[PDB]
């Protein structure tokens, strides 16, 4: 289950800096 | 603008996990 648990947690990290990616990009558009 | 260098930084290191993940999604396989 080691590789497993590596997706899901980059499965994790990927979700949260996708959403960071968003309000930056909303930043940029004012 | 500083605000768009760190939108092309967030890719990057997007990209560099989501390699990560494409690399575990093949050997989930094998």
């Amino acid at each position: 289950g080691q590789l497993k648990q590596r997706l899901a947690a980059l499965d994790q990290r990927i979700a949260a800096l996708k959403q960071r990616r968003a309000a930056l990009k909303w930043q940029i558009q004012g | 603008g500083q605000l768009e260098q760190e939108l092309a930084a967030l890719d990057q290191e997007i990209a560099a996990l989501e390699q990560e993940r494409a690399a575990l999604e093949w050997q989930i396989q094998g």
